[PDB]
RNA sequence: GCGCACCGCGCGCAGGGGGGCCGGCGCGGCAUCUGGGAAGACUCCUAAGGCGCAAGGGAAUACCCCGUGCGCCGGGGG
């Protein structure tokens, strides 16, 4: 739940050894956007997270 | 209520959780109820334990479905906690998933472990 | 004839990336942040470390 | 010799062995509150309507296979009627399912399949609206 | 076996854990003014007892066992008054007791502290397993999850002040504990507190001067103030 | 020709109480290779063999009346409920089964519960309550359930053999106290009354140097009479003592059955002599009887 | 290829390294939960090859225990076009789908299943097709719907019960025909657990035989399924 | 570790369509 | 039961239905005893040192060996 959305930049990552999307259909809730920097990042697992829950 | 294989406190639990402490101490073992399903839904596990101790248990109640659908058993541990420092985590783990290999005697205690899991379902 | 060995070819490939994955998620234990159990040295001996995770 | 027995058609009572009445209705929500009436055995105007009599009492014996719905329809005091329940036998009761087809004429030569298929709908749907989604 | 013993504070009994398990542990009763055997103390579990303490009164036992299961047993009946499981312990390794102001049917000693494989030692107020009917699950006034190993000691000071618990599988893995606050002191140990693998603490008599042996063979003595 | 089971039909006019023994070859006879039998009362009686199958049996027409049968395996125990109908019923493979007594007809109702060692077999059943149950296992643990629920309460598990050889403590019989404590007469010679409101023990009697196989209680809950693998009885008062051991038998005794009733107190006992053997309950009255 | 199958309204699909078991598809151009299919038109069309109205659904025994049956070399199935068939345990109506296809227009199933998720996936399946019937209740609670089932033909039971006798004990003492078809699915693991599977599927025809049915086949599923046993049995005659 | 488990799970599949079709075919 | 001696038994063989249920083999339990593994953290944890990853050099070139950068534990002292 945190990378739907980025599945085409993923497999790439995934498939050609690179790096990951940190998020993906995420990013433009109130709260991913209200943090900026490495918050973004973290912000976006932890989102993620509660929201599976 | 929705745990109807409730594992039962005179030492099955006790074996469960010392099986879950050494799949730990041979790195079988998925902790977490996000990697709990990701192991069960990539079909890696050979059998799952979850906590009856949640405090919603709808967080966790997801993954017997997949569970069924793959055919692996699952059965519940009254305590969280217990799980937890089961695992040797110093968090509540709140589901477990373990796996096996080739050949291994932990494989052997998993096949007679969900042999009584499969006494209860 | 033909789709028996395509089994057999399939299998070997499973089992291939199933031990690949296994020795890497075994070098996550032996190249972790602190002392974790799992993993063969090259003695012969495993790694067994006996703590928690605190 | 009352009886009282349901399929999905209607209701009946075969005191003169061979068929001799029957209580029909068809296509409406209330034909699902059939169901709901007899979800305990509560009142329903064809079943009481068919077991009305006017004389006097002289025979008050029926059998209904569930005696859930016998002793349902034993506290209902718009006949006096308290009825038991059928001994378990179900020679009446299975010739009778599979004497459907001489009970129509009786009540409706007709497909009442289709209004079964609605009242599966409004019974099974229902129990979807049993869990509220 | 006699190994495993000990010895009531009111100095009249002297239990030993009786070395036969086959699922289960049971503690002999011994009168130390004849030596002789009066009554027997078995509970159930996998590998038997872990670690027992006579209650402060000396009128019954309180029994960890090695599956979680903790008996408070009395001596006067002689008879279980309640069995009651720490919270999510796996083995238990040891137990102590002590404290005033407490149960007096329970032998009137306050805090109970009961250590595990996982090194966790959790703490219980004894007046919070009473609802005689104990509770079978309560919950621990703190759990103490600093140290990473299996708890090996586990000690209060006899005026009920301090608890100190240790481990013997690492170098300085020897806490101190505030009652009732139920707080780790961070200033004591240091890097630089000569320890070694801790094998037996012992608090005095007055409850200031703490004992350290360790894997070698040396006792060193830390006078402690207030 | 060897006892295997004694029942009295009641345990407390001419109301028509009788007795029925079952006999080693098959037999079961009735007074004024089966396994196990009791009653019912709210009468008829209930056998069981060592196969699976448990069965009822008309008296009047001498005839094995409605038999009953299942899937798990060889009954080794079963009895009846009391009043605040069912029965529970004991097998090798750890099943303990439920079969119904709904009015007239036995049914194989339920297995509510089984243990997760198949190497536990059941032995023998009381009834701690109306709706919770204590059996014995061929281990040294005993164990108590629900009905209600089917769960597993308190595993209250003997020790070790110490005398020699094995390991395994075999709980050969197990009663029940109307104070609520039940007594458990395991191998080894020994009894062992446990307590009920905790389901710990609360006294180790030894007496008897080889397996007590059978024991029952009085009505009142006074006087415990075991009979063990020796050829001794023995009687126990108040927790508790023992009194006397005569050797009344010359096998081991294998069941016991008391009554307490018509001012004739006796408790009937036989074995693998082919002799039962009736003793009263006022053990210091008078002599006893013998009846073949 | 398709040429018919040995059953009524069964079909089987020859093609040139493997063959394919299929029904005939009863509502066309529409898969139910994602299945291979086989389109063909009557003759006369060579000029046209374009496939229109003939449409096969392929079946399969992993899938369904029916055509793990039908694989497995099964005398009848007493299921033909026509017939009235009472289903139970009835997940996502994927069987009953095939089964539907088997009856046909003109016959009837009658689908009943416990479960309300897998009743709303046989709701979405029974809308499409119109011989089906949904019915959502308990399995164990005949008198639910005994206002809603006739007397039917054929039973088949596929219910992972320990109580699976009993089950459709009940169901075919109120709505099955005398002398009456009757097809179970067994799982030895999920009846009892402990015993061997041989022992467990020979006690289950006994449970059947003294609730008066006759055994006429029994045959074990086992190149597509493991422990499971297809019991073929006639009630009453 | 994350390109080994997306080429095991491509290959599970692969496996599990083609044993399906090895046991159809025999 | 056919062919072989219509001056004979028995034989070459087709195989029905049950038997002696003799032994092997298969599957199921088996209170113990035996062996192996796992195993308690007081135990065993290979030593005052070892382990891992990544580079470097040499080969019996499948294996193996030697001592640079990063880390992980340990002994001693404290």
């Amino acid at each position: 739940i945190q990378i739907l959305g980025a599945e085409k930049a993923l497999f790439r990552a995934l498939k050609t050894k690179h790096a990951t999307p940190k998020y993906g259909i995420i990013y433009h809730a109130s709260l991913v956007g209200q943090a900026s920097g490495p918050n973004k990042g973290k912000i976006a697992r932890q989102l993620a997270a509660k929201i599976a829950l | 209520s929705a745990a109807w294989p409730k594992a039962e406190d005179p030492a099955l639990v006790q074996e469960l959780l010392d099986c879950v402490q050494q799949a730990s101490h041979y790195r079988q073992l998925k902790k977490g109820a996000n990697e709990t399903t990701k192991s069960v839904n990539r079909g890696t596990s050979e059998l799952v334990i979850l906590a009856a101790d949640t405090q919603p248990l709808s967080i966790v109640l997801h993954i017997p479905l997949i569970c069924e659908e793959k055919n692996v058993p699952y059965v519940y541990v009254p305590s969280k906690v217990a799980l937890g420092r089961a695992c040797g985590v110093s968090r509540a783990v709140i589901a477990v998933s373990l796996t096996s290999n080739e050949a291994s005697d932990l494989n052997s205690k998993i096949r007679a472990l969900r042999d009584k899991v499969e006494r209860l379902a | 004839e033909k789709l028996a060995r395509k089994v057999k070819a399939a299998r070997k490939k499973l089992k291939a990336l199933a031990d690949a994955e296994y020795e890497l998620e075994l070098q996550q234990a032996k190249m972790a942040k602190t002392a974790t159990s799992g993993g063969f040295t090259k003695s012969g001996r495993r790694i067994k470390v006996r703590e928690r995770k605190r | 010799l009352f009886i009282l027995t349901e399929t999905s058609a209607g209701y009946a009572l075969f005191k003169a062995i061979k068929y001799k009445e029957f209580a029909k209705f068809d296509s409406a929500a209330i034909a699902v509150e059939e169901a709901s009436g007899i979800l305990e055995g509560k009142v329903t105007p064809k079943l009481a309507s068919l077991l009305n009599e006017l004389k006097d009492e002289k025979k008050v014996t029926l059998a209904v296979h569930d005696t859930k719905l016998s002793n349902s329809i034993t506290k209902l005091p718009g006949i006096n009627i308290k009825p038991i329940s059928g001994s378990m036998t179900d020679d009446l009761f299975r010739a009778i399912r599979q004497h459907l087809y001489n009970l129509i004429p009786g009540m409706e030569p007709s497909n009442f399949d289709e209004m079964n298929l609605g009242l599966a709908h409004s019974l099974s749907r229902h129990k979807l609206k049993f869990s509220p989604e | 076996t006699m190994e495993r013993f000990r010895v009531s504070p009111c100095g009249r009994y002297m239990a030993l854990v009786a070395s036969d398990k086959k699922g289960g542990g049971m503690l002999n009763i011994i009168n130390v003014g004849t030596m002789q055997w009066i009554a027997q103390a078995r509970i159930d579990g996998r590998h038997g007892v872990a670690d027992f303490a006579w209650w402060s009164d000396g009128n019954g036992l309180t029994i960890a066992g090695r599956d979680g299961q903790v008996t408070e047993w009395s001596m006067i009946t002689r008879r279980t008054v309640g069995i009651w499981r720490d919270e999510g312990s796996i083995g238990g390794t040891v137990m102590a007791l002590g404290g005033r102001n407490g149960p007096a049917e329970l032998g009137g000693d306050r805090w109970v502290a009961i250590g595990s494989n996982s090194g966790i030692l959790n703490v219980y107020d004894r007046n919070d397993l009473i609802e005689i009917r104990i509770k079978k699950y309560p919950t621990p006034t703190r759990v103490f999850e600093q140290l990473t190993t299996s708890i090996s000691v586990v000690a209060f000071s006899p005026d009920g002040q301090l608890l100190a618990f240790g481990s013997q599988h690492k170098k300085d893995a020897l806490r101190l504990v505030h009652l009732p606050s139920c707080t780790v002191y961070r200033n004591w140990p240091t890097e630089q507190t000569p320890l070694g693998r801790v094998t037996a603490i012992a608090f005095s008599s007055k409850s200031d001067v703490l004992a350290v042996g360790n894997d070698v063979g040396r006792v060193r003595l830390w006078e402690i103030r207030g | 020709s060897a006892i295997n089971a004694v029942a009295f039909t009641h345990s407390a006019k001419n109301i028509q109480v009788r007795l029925a023994i079952g006999r080693a070859n098959g037999d079961i006879e009735i007074w004024n290779s089966v396994d196990g039998l009791v009653w019912v009362t709210d009468s008829r009686l209930f056998s069981i063999g060592y196969t699976t199958t448990i069965t009822e049996w008309d008296l009047e027409k001498a005839r094995a009346k409605k038999h009953a049968s299942g899937q798990h395996g060889e009954i080794w125990c079963f009895g009846v409920q009391p009043l605040p109908r069912k029965l529970v019923a004991g097998t090798v493979d750890g099943n303990l089964v439920l079969y119904s007594i709904e009015d007239g007809d036995l049914k194989f109702q339920k297995t509510l519960t089984r243990t997760p060692s198949k190497k536990t077999k059941f032995v023998s059943i009381a009834f701690q309550s109306h709706n919770i149950v204590i059996v014995g296992c061929s281990n040294s643990t005993i164990c108590a359930y629900d009905v209600r629920t089917g769960t597993m309460l308190r595993q209250m598990t003997l020790g070790t053999d110490l005398t020699g050889g094995s390991k395994n403590i075999i709980v050969w019989a197990v009663k029940c106290l109307p104070n609520g404590d039940i007594v458990s007469g395991d191998s080894t010679g020994q009894v062992c009354i446990w307590d009920g409101k905790t389901y710990t023990q609360a006294q180790r009697i030894q007496s008897h140097t080889q397996d007590v196989l059978c024991l029952s209680v009085s009505a009142d809950g006074s006087k415990i009479i075991s009979g063990g693998m020796d050829r001794r009885t023995a009687v126990y008062e108040p927790r508790w003592s023992k009194v006397f051991h005569r050797r009344y038998h010359q096998h081991d005794v294998k069941a016991m059955a008391s009554f307490e009733g018509k001012g004739m107190s006796v408790v009937v006992s036989g074995g693998s002599d082919a002799s039962p053997i009736v003793l009263p309950l006022r053990a210091l009255g008078k002599e006893f009887h013998r009846t073949l | 290829i398709v040429e018919p199958h040995r059953h009524k309204g069964v079909f089987v699909a020859r093609g040139g390294k493997e063959d394919l078991l299929c029904t005939a598809n009863l509502v066309p151009g529409e898969s139910v939960y994602g299945e291979k299919r086989i389109s063909v038109e009557t003759p006369g069309s060579g000029p046209d090859a374009v496939a229109t109205k003939t449409e096969y659904r392929i079946w399969n025994p992993f899938r369904s225990k029916l055509a793990a049956g039908i694989l497995g070399g099964l005398e009848t199935i007493y299921m033909k076009p026509g017939s009235k068939v009472l289903y139970l345990g009835a997940a996502s109506g994927t069987s009953v789908s095939h089964v539907a296809d088997i009856v046909g227009p003109t016959g009837a199933v009658y689908a009943v299943e416990f479960s309300h998720r897998s009743g709303r996936d046989l709701i979405n399946m029974a809308t499409r097709r119109t011989n089906v019937i949904p019915i959502v209740e308990d399995a164990r609670k005949p008198m639910a719907y005994r206002m809603l089932v006739p007397m039917v033909d054929v039973i088949f039971a596929d219910v992972a019960q320990p109580d699976q006798a009993r089950i459709v004990g009940i169901n075919a003492r109120l709505f099955l025909k005398q002398g009456g078809g009757l097809l179970i699915s067994i799982k030895a693991s999920c009846i009892d657990s402990t015993a061997p599977p041989e022992q467990v599927f020979a006690s289950e025809v006994q449970k059947l035989r003294e609730d008066k049915f006759f055994p006429k086949e029994q045959l074990t599923l086992e190149p597509y399924e493991r422990d499971h046993a297809m019991v073929s049995c006639v009630y009453l005659q | 570790l994350g390109y080994v488990r997306t080429m095991r799970n491509i290959a599970a599949k692969e496996l599990k369509e083609l044993e399906e079709r090895y046991v159809l075919a025999g």
